[PDB]
């Protein structure tokens, strides 16, 4: 009953411990093992419950395969919950997969605490199953997909406990006054962040006492800078100090039964765009259950206008019945009924792993109380993927099923839709989370499986544990082995039509594979997918989207939130157009002597860290392999003072064992957490003034105290083992086993019988107090002590490579005790390995369901690539966060327009084409004769190759040029054999001699 | 009038408007109150990503108004 943070660790930190320790004793009970059901079962049993069972006895038919990947066209006739067991089983060993045989004995629910019903139930059972549910106190979740369009509902019952709504870190901050009304002053500038009903407690307020007994204060907002709680007069009276930490209060919340949403539903709304949608597609989600009651169970004929007219009926009926639903005088919406209609038997890959991704979810907030629950009703459409029917027309033949797996498919979209699907040419930049994700959405839809269609994969990366839990076509067998190839291979599995059609590779896509990912490469693909990890990475392929002019879907998470982009040529805006908000930089002098953080202790341990372990042994290789090294350094170097220090260092106290590297690690202990603290507050005592006559040490500045090393603490204990181990591991010294615990004793013995230098301060040394502020025979010294190189002939350091996910390595160890004995010099609460292994490590957040949910969405944008749709109020940028649950829907921004000379061009997508190497004084020429244009500038990325204030020698070097010998001229290296094409920039004044912006230059060599 | 602004996080900003003020104007508002530069700033209302020297009114925002702001993620 304690978490695998090896398999959970990129969750872990999305749901947390109670969270997902309150999963693992939930059974979930899924009712429908069709596309939703199975996607639903995916992501909780990768989520981690303590058990999944699913009921579907219902045979396997081939069209069942339009969006149930786990089934294939050999199970047809076996039943769906049987056949299905085995695959949702090997997704995760930790959580048994049961199948229920009937569901006859409805009090069999009993043994569950949360029942999901998805598109195979009926209503009328439904609403009986929801009130067995509802009064028994089982959670009730239902979904169901109906071609384009989808809904869900969410019943947790009369008392449901919401233990932490958003799943935010908790805000905190420093004091600097609170008067006795209780109005909070913050420190400087610093921004509360807090909101109206926001409750607060309080740390080292002086003056007040019991304010920081744990007792929260409800929070009135007064502006960005301050708060009230309330009068603090009994309290007390301010005088210094304070920090305020954010308290989310649990909160009970009621939910009515399916029975009283159906005639008074709360919606949650999944595009504000199409409010107005829900109220008509809740009366048309029932009346195709009425309808199936009419029709022995039957849905609406594909594209049949009599159906459809008489679903317009039911609603209409079903409005009068059900008055506060649409309200008065508000019409059916009979257009969007009839689409219902149309679509009713249709299912959409996309749609499914939309509403799949966020039940799944709210099946996990059920089971722990984790983020707000959906509350109750969610109705959604992407009408907008359907293509113009003037390109594809939709009627009853060209809908007509034709006995396959895309029947269901083509019910929407119509038969040479899906051809057209097929015959796509696609590139996948990325093969994990969202790369996984998207190869089965794209093994669903076929996609690439036509003779003129195929699939292009690639991921340098390998799989790894961490990457099982939300990359479900790996198996713990896969481990080690290519991503992308491993990819492949499985959604092959699931749709032998992209056997021979998925080329999978393992090349990184940035400028150093430009020669695989060429000119003829690129041109021949209909779009681009991004599924990464980084900006960078997106940033690159952008730019080559918007060179090659190809539409780009772009996509992203992080835990519960996500987002996609379209980026469509000569229509909308680049990623690139575009800023996101950077990381936010600590202060030097915060990290070097004033942390109040624990992320400033974790960075100053992590650079320590790399300074002892691996810039240390890199130095000191150079040195001995490089003859020019040392004075190099002299020559080039930020810190000359250290780096020549570090080589001393490691070389005058090299380890010749175990023990001294103990020694050693005890002696940096005292160094790091006791000397240069000591030193610190030699310089500035703990009563020391500023000359306004305030305390030095207050707000942001915590008087530190020395540590004593005390083997007895965990934080003291670990840094010496840790530290003496890696420097062991630098200097080749064996430890006394690697898998074996160490012991407190042993290091003991080491340590007591060390003698401490007593610390005695330098009375010469300047502390920097603020980044704004100021701050060589001494070095002559250092250089002359440095040990001849010969002497020391075939030694070799071992540099240390930071591997977060190893926990046997000793590198979290080292940072998270480091860190920790910095944080208690400074007061500062210590943090556990997988929180530093979360900041040090940089670790994403990372969650199926929002993968799932995030890919299903590019998935709706993809069909409109298919139709080559150019109005761009079709498209949809997509935003989540399931923690609310927020969904929200923006048209793309249109690229911006320019002119020059009277000419219109796109800033983004519009260049000139040259053709040859041409000389730079015919390109100046051409400018000016062709385009009205004089060129003022030229670059070739970094170098400047022209500009119009070159005097005329300089002119005379350079006028002459083909471009290429101009590039080499200032770069010295000159273009690679390979490129077949370069990009120039050129800044230029118009015909008035006045400075226009001008598209960039294109060479065809 | 006032509007609000709801953050991914969840939280609410309330804001004085106009009619007429522009995308710039508010979001400088926005950035008082919660320190987020105008470049960081993706607003959308209605369907709509909320440009630039456009007004208020030109995307038809109400008294009582909900605006969202969105981010873009790198997860993948």
């Amino acid at each position: 009953g304690e978490i695998d943070e090896s398999l959970y660790s990129r969750q872990l930190y999305v749901l947390g411990k109670e969270a997902m320790l309150k999963m693992q004793t939930s059974n979930v009970l899924i009712l429908g093992l069709k596309g939703l059901g199975v996607e639903i079962a995916k992501n909780v049993v990768l989520a981690g419950v303590k058990s999944m069972t699913v009921f579907d006895p219902e045979p396997v038919q081939l069209a069942d395969l339009s969006t149930q990947f786990f089934l294939t066209e050999k199970d047809i006739g076996q039943k769906r919950g049987d056949v299905t067991r085995a695959k949702l089983a090997e997704l995760n060993a930790y959580v048994p997969v049961n199948v229920l045989d009937s569901l006859d004995d409805v009090t069999q629910l009993s043994q569950f605490q949360v029942v999901v019903a998805t598109d195979t139930v009926s209503l009328e059972d439904k609403v009986k199953i929801n009130e067995f549910c509802h009064s028994s106190g089982i959670r009730f979740i239902s979904s169901e997909t109906r071609g384009l369009f989808g809904n869900t509902f969410v019943d947790l019952g009369d008392e449901f406990t919401v233990l932490d709504p958003t799943g935010e870190e908790p805000r905190t901050g420093m004091v600097s006054d609170i008067e006795p009304d209780g109005t909070v002053t913050m420190l400087d500038d610093n921004r509360h962040g807090l909101e109206d009903g926001n409750f607060v407690r309080f740390s080292e307020v002086e003056g007040l006492d019991k304010l920081n007994d744990g007792t929260l204060f409800k929070v009135e907002v007064l502006g960005p800078f301050a708060f009230r709680i309330g009068s603090v007069k009994e309290y007390g009276e301010y005088k210094k100090g304070g920090i305020f930490t954010e308290v989310k209060v649990p909160r009970k919340i009621s939910f009515k039964s399916l029975k009283q949403q159906l005639s008074n539903p709360e919606f949650v709304f999944s595009d504000f765009a199409k409010f107005d949608r829900a109220a008509q597609l809740h009366l048309g989600f029932q009346a195709l259950h009425q309808f199936a009651v009419r029709h022995n169970g039957e849905l609406p004929r594909t594209m049949n206008d009599e159906d459809a007219n008489e679903l317009i009926k039911l609603v209409t009926d079903l409005s009068v019945q059900q008055p506060e639903v649409l309200g008065e005088g508000v019409d059916v919406n009979e257009d969007l009924i009839k689409e219902l209609s149309y679509q009713a038997r249709g299912d959409i890959p996309g749609v499914v792993a939309f509403f799949g991704g966020l039940v799944a979810q709210e099946v996990l907030k059920a089971c722990s109380g984790k983020f707000t629950p959906l509350k109750q009703f969610m109705y959604f459409d992407s009408l907008e993927s359907l293509p113009d029917p003037k390109n594809f027309p939709r009627n009853e033949k060209t809908t007509q099923p034709v006995n396959s797996r895309y029947d269901n498919q083509i019910a929407v979209f119509g038969l040479d839709f899906q051809k057209k699907i097929a015959n796509s040419k696609v590139f996948l930049v990325g093969s994990g989370a969202i790369g996984c994700e998207m190869l089965k959405n794209w093994a669903l839809l076929g996609l690439g499986s036509g003779s003129d269609g195929y699939i292009v994969v690639t991921d340098n990366d390998s799989i790894e544990k961490s990457n099982l839990n939300r990359q479900f076509l790996f198996r713990p067998k896969d481990v080690g082995k290519n991503k992308s190839e491993v990819a492949a291979e499985a959604v092959c599995a699931m749709n032998p039509d992209l056997k021979g059609k998925i080329n999978a590779k393992i090349d990184k896509v940035g400028p150093e594979t430009e020669e695989i990912f060429n000119d003829s490469f690129w041109e021949s693909l209909d779009f681009v997918t991004n599924a990464l990890d980084n900006v960078d990475a997106r940033t690159y392929v952008d730019r080559r989207c918007v060179f090659y002019r190809k539409p780009l879907l772009e996509s992203g998470t992080l835990g519960t939130k996500g987002n996609t982009q379209v980026i469509i040529p000569r229509l909308t805006e680049s990623y690139s157009s575009s800023r996101d908000p950077p990381e936010k930089s600590i202060p030097l002098c915060t990290l070097r002597s004033f942390p109040n953080k624990i992320d400033h202790t974790i960075a100053w341990a992590k650079s320590l860290f790399q300074g002892y372990f691996t810039d240390s042994a890199e130095n000191v290789n150079m040195y001995l392999t490089q003859p020019n090294f040392v004075e190099q350094t002299l020559k080039q170097s930020g810190d000359v003072k250290g780096v020549l220090e570090s080589i001393s260092d490691s070389l005058s106290s090299k380890p010749h064992n175990f023990e001294d590297c103990i020694k050693w690690a005890r002696l940096e202990f005292e160094k790091k957490f006791n000397h240069d603290i000591k030193q610190l507050l030699f310089n500035f005592p703990k009563d020391a003034k500023t000359s306004n006559g305030e305390p030095f040490w207050s707000g942001a500045k915590r008087a530190p105290t020395p540590l004593e090393f005390d083997i007895y603490n965990n934080d003291h204990f670990h840094f010496v083992v840790a530290g003496a181990s890696l420097r062991a591991y630098n200097y080749g010294i064996k430890s006394d086993d690697s898998n074996s615990k160490p012991n407190v004793d042993e290091y003991k013995s080491v340590i007591d019988h060390m003698i401490i230098p007593e610390f005695t301060p330098n009375a010469n040394l300047k502390i920097q107090v603020n980044d704004d502020d100021p701050d060589s025979d001494e070095i002559d010294q250092l250089v002359s002590s440095l040990p001849d190189p010969s002497t020391l002939a075939g030694f070799k350091l071992e540099p240390v490579d930071f591997e977060k996910d190893d926990d046997t390595n000793h590198h979290i160890e080292f940072i998270t005790a480091c860190s920790n004995c910095r944080a208690q010099n400074y007061f500062i609460e210590t943090a556990d390995r997988q929180k530093t292994k979360f900041i040090a490590g940089r670790i994403i957040p990372a969650i199926a369901t929002t993968t799932s949910l995030v890919t299903g969405l590019v998935n709706l944008e993809l069909y409109k690539l298919i139709d080559n749709k150019t109005d761009i109020e079709q498209y949809k940028n997509g935003f989540v966060n399931l923690a609310l649950p927020f969904f929200g829907f923006s048209e793309p921004i249109a690229s911006p327009k320019g002119e020059y000379n009277n000419k219109k061009y796109d800033k983004i997508w519009d260049r000139f084409d040259i053709k040859g190497d041409i000389k730079l004084s015919d390109l100046i020429e051409h400018f000016e004769k062709d385009e009205g244009l004089e060129i003022t500038m030229l670059s070739y990325g970094v170098s400047l190759l022209y500009a119009s204030f070159f005097p005329p020698k300089k002119l005379k070097e350079r006028l002459n040029l083909p471009i290429t010998q101009l590039v080499k001229l200032v770069t010295k290296k000159d273009i690679p054999a390979h490129v077949s094409t370069m990009i120039l920039e050129i800044c230029a004044d118009d015909k008035e001699g006045e400075d226009v912006e001008v598209p960039f230059i294109t060479i065809h060599l | 009038m006032q509007i609000f602004v709801k953050t991914l996080t969840g939280k609410t900003i309330t804001l004085e408007v106009e009619s007429s003020d522009t995308i710039d104007n508010v979001k400088s508002k926005i950035q008082d109150k919660e320190g987020i530069p105008p470049d960081q700033q993706r607003l959308i209302f209605a369907g709509k990503q909320l440009e630039d020297g456009r007004t208020l009114s030109d995307y038809n925002i109400q008294k009582e108004s909900t605006l969202h702001l969105v981010l873009r993620l790198r997860g993948g």
